[PDB]
């Protein structure tokens, strides 16, 4: 997996999600910081999660409701909790919403994606 | 990472296992450590997997494959997807059918703990043992008890439905087995305790339960949902052919169809006391506007039916010329079944502008002159229901009048929950009987639970368990006291263990399951893949799921099992110079399940045959596996019309369509429903404690969990049965998600985790069915209709605040499964 800058911690607005690609162009995922420290969750406050957008289930991209702190799909109507390192709250896919890995660090406030827990949605590996 | 299969991958076609939509599948198998190419020719799937997929082009996860091992000791990677093609799911797939990969057998998966072989308790745990020893021991009891009792001394609890677990070939085998051969009376249904319908008052009316298609559901002008949460219990019948309609989808249908008519946006109406995902679901595709939840008061509907059609009948809006040629009977109903819809408001606690906003939608006239179609789809809320008889007699009769049946975009249906698969011989008794009371009391030498688990989804089942692991004791405390024995010897000793209270228990399934507390002997059975199977879906359409893999160990197919046991009792009489005895065992010379499906399903209605019911009729003779298999996956919808090698196999699309019922005369026969509350049984403890204690399907659970219980996410998701209640309620008792509360009454103790929810009524709440760690059905009572249907969501009592977990708040999600 390659190691691709996301952002500053410091620029995440409080639960505003930020689009990013991972590991490549063709792979859509969001940063968000939640706001209150879930396991995981890295930064200062341990509450940046990221994942991919896509739903595993046929690969309709999710919206990010900010007042559930979830990611709901609108094909067949799945939704993943985002606090809970994307578990299907209700929903017709068989995976959590894959999570994409933050490395954060401290000195330059740096979040850096390197790597995928579970399989994006649409292809046989993560690197393509 | 997924392995892809090479272009020439051995392809078979998969009905789901599980529900009643029946969704076909594929299934690729070929040799571990081969992969097809990226490129779209290079792969079974025919996708291109050099680049990302398009949304939409394609079901696949790693739960969806895994690698089986032969039992020649060959390793092969398979994979079980949705197939586009078939017209029932349109490529769709449920989070339940999704996990078949994961959840076929292997030695290392989640399937790992299935039964590959004969197990028995010895030494106080279990053991592995053979197919003849076990034989030995079974056929042995039920020789005896068969020679010194007669056939009540044996006792069964049964599956009687389809897909896995059930089928046409299984139920024919254990049907032939229990009623032609043994010929007990003893013996009990998987859902019900008695050998009854869930539908005796609709077939009296004249109207089998599964009398439309699929496709009627698309054409409907109105969908009610009555005590129904289809988006979860049937999820893919919903998606795929109502939710469509109700997008608009379907209106060119509509119109090509029906020349000279409106069409209205079409609505759903939902009759359920509880606000469900489906109704969430609905009104976020629809608008409110478009949706009616009349939320009921529980055990109300009765009532609302009776009001609905005292209401059409004022108003005029029925078919009269229809009630005139094809009824018998509606005058009389008027006259038993009235009540104004003031009364009707006053009883169900539905607001009359929605009582008659919802007959508005339903049935009055379109401005171009015909009766809306209106599509009456019902399941287990009023199926175990406040008196089940009487709810349909009063629901039909609105449906009749109404010329809801045999009209294209209606039906008066049950939703269904397995598929159906029913190919048996008559049930040899007259009376019907409670087996769980029976066994209870103490009757019978030898139960066998045959693909069911009653001991988490019988009414009362507190009692049940109480009792059958006292009366399992004794039988195991003489068993470990003449160790050493002969099987012979074994068999003696257990048998007189049972005239002294004692039950031999038996368990024909694919896991140990809870029942592994109770039984001494438990046998491997098989389930679709590893065995060719049939059976219909909710419209009744009959495909082939094909063997594609070995069994566990020596496991086999139930209609297998069944043979088994015949021919070793056969066998036995013969060694015991006993023709006339021995005789009655013949006819299970089977070698393969596909040898089942001729003996029964084939031959019904044929000279020469026994008799024989059989949901295929007497056309079945027509179906073989080699035309099913060239039928596809959208196979036939029964009863099978005729068949050419152009053409093929030629159905039904819907029944009743000339006004012709399955009565004496021909007519739909209307019948007086009276209303008489709650039973006195049920009211007595709704006056005693404090909340509901409604219950039912989840989604992503399957039944009893026996699967699910052995996957990581489902543990993780849900470690223990939860319980919906309202906030207010948590508030009170001083709960929050996670906590664990007893819930108990007269019958029974039970307990589950919070799962606080804004929509639950206060004063009622929802608690997951049937589960492996909290049995809801412990405080169900054992009221039950007048042909022994249970009244399982007629039931109340008190909560209170066990404690809290703390893994279950880290774990576990508790935000809103209802979308919107
Ligand atoms: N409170 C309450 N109780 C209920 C209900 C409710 O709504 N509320 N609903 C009722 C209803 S509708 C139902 S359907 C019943 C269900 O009651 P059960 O039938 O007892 O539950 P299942 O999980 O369907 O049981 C299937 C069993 O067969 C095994 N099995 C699976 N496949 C095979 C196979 O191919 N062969 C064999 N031999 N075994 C196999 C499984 O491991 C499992 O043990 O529960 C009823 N009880
Ligand atoms: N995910 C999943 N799907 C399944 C199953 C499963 O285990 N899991 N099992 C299959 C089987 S065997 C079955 S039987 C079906 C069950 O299909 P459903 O019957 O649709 O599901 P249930 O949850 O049993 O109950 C349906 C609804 O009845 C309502 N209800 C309760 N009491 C009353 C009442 O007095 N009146 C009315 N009108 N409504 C009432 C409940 O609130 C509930 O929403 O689902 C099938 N599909
Ligand atoms: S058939 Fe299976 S639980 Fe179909 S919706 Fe029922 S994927
Ligand atoms: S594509 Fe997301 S719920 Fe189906
Ligand atoms: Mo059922
Ligand atoms: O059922």
């Amino acid at each position: 997996y390659p190691a691709t800058a996301v952002s500053v911690a410091k620029n995440l607005a409080a639960n505003e999600p930020s689009s990013f690609t991972y590991p490549d162009t063709s792979s859509p995922c969001v940063a968000v910081k939640l706001g209150a420290p879930v396991p995981g969750g890295v930064g200062p406050d341990d509450d940046i999660v990221a994942y991919s957008v896509l739903c595993t289930h046929m690969g309709c991209p999710t919206s990010y409701d900010s007042s559930s702190k979830t990611f709901s799909c609108p094909c067949h109507f799945t939704e993943f909790d985002a606090e809970k390192a994307g578990q299907m709250i209700c929903g017709e896919a068989t995976a959590d919403l894959p999570r994409v890995l933050l490395r954060y660090d401290a000195a330059s406030d740096a979040l850096t994606a390197v790597g995928v827990d579970g399989l994006i949605y649409g292809r046989q590996a993560n690197v393509i | 990472r997924i392995t892809l299969p090479p272009a020439n991958a051995q392809r078979t076609n998969m009905t789901c296992h599980f529900c009643i939509v029946g969704c076909g599948y594929h299934v690729y198998k070929w040799p571990e450590l081969e992969e097809g190419g990226r490129a779209p020719e290079q792969n079974a799937l025919g996708l291109d997997f050099r680049k990302q997929l398009p949304p939409l082009a394609s079901t696949l996860t790693p739960a969806m494959t895994n690698v089986v091992t032969e039992h020649d000791g060959a390793r092969y990677d398979i994979m079980v997807v949705p197939d586009k093609a078939c017209v029932v799911n349109s490529g769709l797939s449920s989070t339940r059918g999704g996990k078949m990969a994961s959840y076929m057998y292997t030695p290392t998966g989640d399937g790992k703990e299935r039964l590959s072989a004969p197990r028995l308790y010895a030494a106080d745990e279990w053991v592995d043992t053979t197919w003849d020893h076990a034989m030995a021991l079974y056929a042995g009891l039920i020789k005896k008890t068969l020679d010194s009792d007669g056939p009540q001394g044996v006792f069964f609890s049964c599956f009687d439905h389809g897909g896995a677990g059930g089928g046409f070939e299984n139920t024919w085998g254990t049907g032939k087995l229990m009623f032609s051969a043994i010929q007990t009376p003893m013996v009990r249904i998987h859902n019900r305790p008695a050998y009854n319908s869930e539908c005796h008052a609709t077939r009296e009316m004249g109207i089998g339960e599964l009398n439309n298609a699929y496709e009627d559901a698309q054409l409907a002008d109105v969908i009610w949902s009555i005590g129904n949460n289809p988006y979860e219990s049937q999820t893919n019948y919903f998606l795929n052919h109502w939710l469509p309609n109700l997008q608009g989808a379907t209106t060119s249908k509509k119109k090509e169809r029906f020349p000279n008519e409106n069409f209205p946006q079409a609505r759903i109406i939902f009759v359920d006391p509880r606000e469900t995902p489906s109704v969430a679901i609905a009104r976020h595709v629809a608008g409110n506007d478009r949706v009616l939840h009349l939320a009921i008061e529980p055990g109300t509907d009765t009532a609302l039916f009776n009001g609905l059609f005292t209401y059409v009948v004022e108003q005029g809006w029925i078919d009269k010329p229809f009630i005139e040629a094809h009824t018998k009977g509606f005058d009389d109903a008027v006259k038993t079944n009235r009540l104004s819809l003031d009364e009707c408001s006053n009883i169900t606690g539905v607001p009359v502008d929605m009582l008659k906003r919802a007959a508005e939608w339903s049935y009055k006239p379109k401005a171009s002159g015909q009766a809306p179609r209106t599509m009456h789809a019902y399941e287990k809320g009023i199926i175990w229901g406040n008196d089940n008889y009487v709810i349909q007699s009063a629901l039909l009769d609105l449906v009749i009048a109404t010329h809801n049946v045999g009209r294209r975009g209606t039906g008066c249906v049950r939703m269904g929950g397995h598929q159906e698969g029913y190919t048996r011989p008559p049930y040899p008794g007259d009376k019907k009987i409670y087996i769980d009371q029976e066994l209870i009391k103490g009757k019978g030498r030898i139960m066998t639970w045959w693909g069911c688990n009653n001991f988490q989804t019988s009414n009362n089942a507190q009692a049940l368990r109480e009792a059958i692991l006292q009366r399992s004791a004794i039988v195991k405390q003489a068993m470990q006291k003449a160790r050493g024995a002969t099987t012979e010897e074994m068999v003696d000793v257990i048998y007189e263990a049972t005239q002294n209270g004692g039950l031999f228990v038996t368990s024909i399934n694919l896991y140990p399951t809870k029942l592994a507390e109770a039984a001494h002997l438990m046998l491997p059975a098989a389930h679709p893949g590893e065995m060719n199977l049939t059976s219909m879906n909710g419209e009744r359409r009959i495909r082939l799921s094909e063997k594609f893999m070995d069994p566990p160990g020596t496991a086999m197919a139930d209609c297998l099992i069944a043979a088994r046991i015949a021919n070793a009792l056969r066998d036995m009489y013969q060694k015991d110079g006993k023709a006339e005895m021995a005789a009655q065992f013949e006819g299970f010379d089977w070698k393969t399940e596909e040898d089942a499906f001729n003996d029964g399903f084939r031959r019904a209605g044929q000279p020469g045959a026994p008799a024989i019911d059989s949901q295929g009729g007497s056309t079945g003779h027509l179906v073989t596996y080699d035309r099913l298999r060239k039928s596809g996956n959208n196979g036939v919808q029964l009863p099978v019309v005729s068949w050419d090698e152009s053409k093929g196999l030629v159905g039904t699309e819907m029944l009743y369509t000339e006004g012709k019922f399955d009565t004496d005369d021909g007519k739909a026969h209307f019948k007086p429903a009276p209303w008489n509350g709650l039973p006195a049984t049920v009211q007595q403890q709704k006056d005693k404690y404090r909340f509901w204690l409604n219950n039912g399907r989840n989604n992503e659970v399957w039944q009893t969990a026996y699967h699910d219980q052995y996957n990581s996410l489902m543990q993780e998701r849900y470690p223990m049965a939860y319980i919906e209640m309202n906030p207010d309620d948590c508030k009170q008792l001083d709960v929050t998600g996670g906590d664990i509360v007893e819930v108990y009454n007269d019958f029974g103790s039970t307990f589950a985790m919070v799962y606080p929810v804004a929509e639950i009524k206060r004063g009622q709440t929802f608690m997951l069915f049937g589960y492996v760690n909290g049995i809801q059905g412990d405080v169900t009572t054992d009221w039950t209709d007048r042909d022994i249907i249970p009244y399982y969501k007629g039931t109340w009592g008190d909560i209170r605040k066990v404690g809290s977990m703390s893994e279950f708040k880290r774990t576990v999600s508790f935000k809103s499964r209802r979308f919107g």
